C-alpha cells in the first residue's frame, strides 16, 4: 500500500504494518514512499529485486551500544505524533550541541546461516552549518569493512530543494553479509547507522500493482493491471508480466483453427 | 475437401458423414471412427499447445520509479527483442498448425474416401 | 484468548527429541503481515525469563539452532534437538496478536 | 541492554506502593514497555502495556481500572502504581520492554526481547 | 536474458521436434503411399486393391 | 579520480587495510599521468593483450 | 589452479607462475584467489571479460 | 558531421549550427566531437539514448 518495498528496511511510519512481513507474494504500490526522511537508495533496482525474492524479512539486533553520544533522532517529517525518525536505523548526532563526534567503531557480526542484508545512512544536511549542530566541524569520514565491501565515502553538506519539509538528504547505502562474515562502520559523524540487521526468509516473487487483492484465483502471474489467469500459451495484455504463464505477443489475437475448413453452400 | 462442391449443413453430431439417396428415400449419417481420429489428433495438438510455461520469470524493470537510462534501455530492448521473435513464433506456430488442421481434415476426408473405395471393388466408382 | 499448554514435564534424556505443544483458542495468524503472532520464552529458576523464538517461527542470536519452532493457524510446536545441563528451564508461549497477553501455563523439562 | 528495578518490597492489602523501572543502554522512548509478573512456583501473568507516546495504554482483565501505568522519557523512568492490593498479588514483576522499534505492526503490545532482574512484592495477612 | 533465450530455444527445440517427428510420420506414409500407387499403376487390371 | 580513505576493517587473510585495484585500457599514441601525494600502489609493469 | 585470472596482473604468490602467459584457452577455478593483500577491483567483470 | 551528439546539449564552435535543432532522424560521425575543451560526459550512453 502506502509503504514501499524498501522502507520495510528503513522503517517509515507508513512501513510500520509490514517491517517483518512474510509472503511468497510481495505487491508493490505507487503511492507507496521507501523514505519518510528525504533520501535515495543506491543501487536502488538490485535491492528491490533482492527484496522481492526474500520471501519476508526477518530482524536481528545489532547491540550497538553507544555511550555518552545522543542517539534518538528526531524530523518534522518522519512523524506521527512528535518528532521521531526511522525504525531500523539509530540517527548519530552530537552530544546536545556542536561538539566533536568521536571515531566510533562498530562491528557487527553475521552468526547466521543465511546472508544478511544491512542498510546505513549517510547525511547531508542541508547547510554546513547544520552539519556542525548536528555532529561537529571537520572533514567526517565514514568507512564501511567487510571481506566484500569496502567502499567508503564523505558526507556532503549543501542547499537541497525542500523535498517532504526537509533540506538534508540521506543516502541509503547496502550490502550483503555472507555468513561468519563480518562488517565494521568506522563513523567520525553524519551516521545513520543501523539498528537491526534484515535477514531473507525464503523464495518470493514480487509485483508492482494497482489493484485490490483479492483471493478467489489459483493465480499464476500478476501485473499492474491485475492476474492473467488463462492457460493459454501466449498473452497480450501487459508486456511485463512477473509469474510462470502466457508469453507477450504484438498480435491484437490470432485464432488458432480446430475444426475444418468449412465451405458453405 | 477438394473436389467436393460444397460441405453438409444438415450434419451436426460428427464430422465426416454420408448421403443415401436411394431407392428407400433420403437419409443423413455420421461417420464415426475417422471423425474420432481426428478430433483426437487435433485436440491432442491442443493439449500439447494450451500448456502454461514452467519457467518462472522475475520482475527485471520498475513501473514506478525509472531504473537508471542506459540498463532500463538494455533491458527495454531486449525485452522488445523478446516480444518481436514471440510474436514471430507465435504467428509462424499458427499459421503452421492452422495449415496442418487444415490438411489433417483433408487427409481424414481422403482417407474415409479410399477406405470407401476399398470397400467397393467395382460395385461402386466416384463421380468427381 | 487462552494460550493453553502440553502435558507436564517430561523425563526425556539428554539428546532426545524435546517437544513443546501450544494450542491456540483463536487464530493469532493475520492475513495481512503474514507473520503469525507468537513467542516462547525459555525461564531458569531464579533467573528472569529470556526470550527464545519471535513470531513462532524467527530464531533468536543469543539462542542456538537446536530450538525449532513450527508455527500454524491454532497448534503450535518448539522441537530441541538435544538437550544438554544449559537447555533445563521452563517454557511458555505468549500470544500477542491480540490483548489480552495470555501467557502459557509452562511446561518445565526434566533431563 | 538492561533494565534496574526498585520499589519492591512487603506492603500491607489495600496499600499505595510506587514501582519504578529504569532503563539504560538504548533508546528508551522509541521501544514499547511491558509489565509482568511471575508467581512463585505459578506461570507467567501480563499485567499492563505502554507504548511508546504512552497515549494507548493496555490492562489485564484481572488489573483493569486498579493499576496505571506511566513512562517519562526525559527521566528515562517507568511507573507502575499500586492501588487496592489483594493477596494474589504476590509475585515478583518484570519490566520487559516489547521487541518493536517504535511501535510497529498492526499491534502495539509486542513480545519480550530482554527482561528486568524482578523485584518480589509480598503481602501480609 | 539467459531464461528467456532458454525458454525460447526450448520452445524452439520442442516445436522442432514435433513438426520434424510429424513430418518424418508422414514422409514415411507418403514414401507408402506413393509406392502403393506406382504397384497398383503397374497393374491396370490384372490386380485390384484390397484395403 | 579518487582520495584514499583509512578506516578499521575486519582481518581479511591476516591484514586490516584494503587495496582497490582501478584500471583502464590505452589506446594507442595514448598516455597515462598518475599524479599522487600519497598511498599509491603503482604499476612496476604494464598489461598488454596477446590475441 | 589456485591462481585467479584477474591475478595474473597483479602477481599474488599463487599467481606468479601464470603471471605472463599465452593460451587459446583459459580455465579458472573457485579456489583461485586474485589478491594476495585483501581488496577488491572496480569493474571487476569487465577487467575479468577483458 | 564534426559535431557530436552530446555537443548539442553543451556547445563546442562545431556544434554551433545544431544548437537547438529539431528532426526526426539525428545522424552522428565517428569525426563529431562533444567537447571543445577536454573532457568527458559521466553516464555517457544513457544521454546519449535520451
Ligand atoms: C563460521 O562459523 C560457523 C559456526 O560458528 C562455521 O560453521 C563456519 O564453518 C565458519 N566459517 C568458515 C569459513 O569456516
Ligand atoms: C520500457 O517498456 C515499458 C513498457 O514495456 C515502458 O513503460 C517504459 O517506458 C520503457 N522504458 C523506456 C526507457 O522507454
Ligand atoms: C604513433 O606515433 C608514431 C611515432 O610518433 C607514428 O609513427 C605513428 O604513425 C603514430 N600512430 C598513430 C595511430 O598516430
Amino acid at each position: 500500500g502506502q509503504c514501499g518495498l524498501l522502507g520495510t528496511i528503513t522503517g517509515p511510519p507508513q512501513c510500520d504494518q509490514f517491517l517483518e512481513f512474510s509472503a511468497d507474494l510481495i505487491i508493490e504500490r505507487r503511492e507507496g514512499s521507501d523514505v519518510c526522511y528525504p533520501g535515495k537508495f543506491v543501487n536502488e533496482e538490485a535491492l528491490r529485486q533482492i527484496l522481492r525474492e526474500s520471501g519476508g524479512i526477518d530482524k536481528e539486533t545489532m547491540g550497538f551500544t553507544y555511550s555518552g553520544i545522543r542517539t534518538n533522532g528526531a524530523t518534522s517529517a518522519c512523524r506521527r505524533s512528535g518528532s521521531s525518525f526511522y525504525a531500523e536505523m539509530k540517527w548519530l548526532l552530537s552530544n546536545t550541541d556542536n561538539a566533536a563526534f568521536p571515531q566510533m567503531t562498530k562491528s557487527y557480526k553475521n552468526t547466521r546461516r543465511d546472508p544478511a542484508l544491512i542498510v546505513w545512512g549517510i547525511h547531508h544536511s542541508g547547510s554546513t552549518t547544520e552539519q556542525t549542530k548536528l555532529y561537529g566541524s571537520g572533514s567526517k569520514l565514514i568507512t564501511v569493512g567487510s571481506s566484500n565491501y569496502q567502499q567508503s565515502f564523505v558526507p556532503s553538506p549543501g542547499a537541497r530543494p525542500q523535498v517532504n519539509g526537509q533540506s538534508g538528504r540521506i543516502d541509503f547505502h547496502w550490502l550483503i553479509l555472507n555468513p561468519n562474515d563480518t562488517v565494521t562502520f568506522s563513523f567520525n559523524g553524519a551516521f545513520i547507522a543501523p539498528d537491526r540487521a534484515s535477514f531473507l526468509r525464503g523464495k518470493s516473487m514480487g509485483i508492482q500493482s494497482g489493484v485490490q487483492v483479492d483471493a478467489n484465483c489459483e493465480g499464476d502471474c500478476y501485473h499492474s493491471g491485475g492476474t492473467i489467469i488463462s492457460n493459454l500459451p501466449f498473452q497480450n495484455i501487459n508486456s511485463r508480466a512477473v509469474g510462470k504463464c502466457p508469453r507477450y505477443v504484438k498480435q491484437e489475437s490470432l485464432m488458432l483453427a480446430t475444426g475444418m475448413k468449412n465451405v458453405p453452400e | 475437401a477438394g473436389f467436393i462442391e460444397n460441405g453438409w449443413e444438415g450434419l451436426i453430431d460428427g464430422w465426416y458423414g454420408f448421403r443415401h439417396q436411394n431407392a428407400q428415400g433420403e437419409g443423413t449419417a455420421a461417420d464415426y471412427k475417422s471423425t474420432q481420429s481426428a478430433i483426437d489428433q487435433i485436440t491432442g495438438k491442443l493439449n500439447r499447445l494450451i500448456e502454461k510455461t514452467n519457467q518462472q520469470f522475475e520482475l527485471i524493470d520498475n513501473e514506478f520509479t525509472e531504473v537508471e537510462k542506459q540498463i532500463g534501455n538494455v533491458i527495454n530492448w531486449t525485452r522488445d527483442s523478446m516480444t518481436e521473435v514471440w510474436s514471430y513464433n507465435a504467428e509462424l506456430l499458427v499459421a503452421m498448425e492452422n495449415q496442418h488442421t487444415i490438411d489433417l481434415a483433408d487427409s481424414e476426408m481422403n482417407k474415409l474416401y479410399e477406405r470407401v473405395r476399398r470397400q467397393l471393388r467395382e460395385n461402386a466408382e466416384e463421380d468427381g | 484468548i487462552v494460550m493453553t499448554q502440553s502435558p507436564d514435564s517430561l523425563a526425556v534424556s539428554l539428546g532426545e527429541r524435546a517437544t513443546i505443544n501450544c494450542k491456540s483458542s483463536q487464530s493469532v495468524l493475520s492475513g495481512s503481515i503474514n507473520m503469525n503472532y507468537l513467542a516462547w520464552y525459555q525461564q531458569k529458576p531464579g533467573q528472569p525469563p529470556k526470550l527464545l523464538i519471535y513470531w513462532a517461527s524467527t530464531r533468536e542470536s543469543g539462542v542456538p539452532d537446536r530450538f525449532t519452532g513450527s508455527g500454524s493457524g491454532t497448534d503450535f510446536t518448539l522441537t530441541v534437538s538435544s538437550l544438554q545441563a544449559e537447555d533445563v528451564a521452563v517454557y511458555y508461549c505468549q500470544q500477542y496478536y491480540s490483548t489480552p497477553l495470555t501467557f502459557g501455563g509452562g511446561t518445565k523439562v526434566e533431563i | 541492554v538492561q533494565l534496574v528495578e526498585s520499589g519492591g518490597g512487603v506492603v500491607q492489602p489495600g496499600r499505595s506502593l510506587r514501582l519504578s523501572c529504569a532503563a539504560s543502554g538504548f533508546s528508551f522512548s522509541n521501544y514499547g514497555l511491558h509489565w509482568v509478573r511471575q508467581a512463585p512456583g505459578k506461570g507467567l501473568d501480563w499485567v499492563a502495556v505502554i507504548s511508546y507516546d504512552g497515549t494507548n495504554k493496555y490492562y489485564a482483565d484481572s488489573v483493569k481500572g486498579r493499576f496505571t501505568i506511566s513512562r517519562d522519557n526525559s527521566k528515562n523512568t517507568l511507573h507502575l502504581q499500586m492501588n487496592s492490593l489483594r493477596a494474589e498479588d504476590t509475585a515478583v514483576y518484570y519490566c520487559a520492554k516489547g521487541r518493536g522499534p517504535y511501535c510497529s505492526s498492526s499491534i502495539c503490545y509486542h513480545g519480550m526481547d530482554v527482561w528486568g532482574q524482578g523485584t518480589t512484592v509480598t503481602v501480609s495477612s
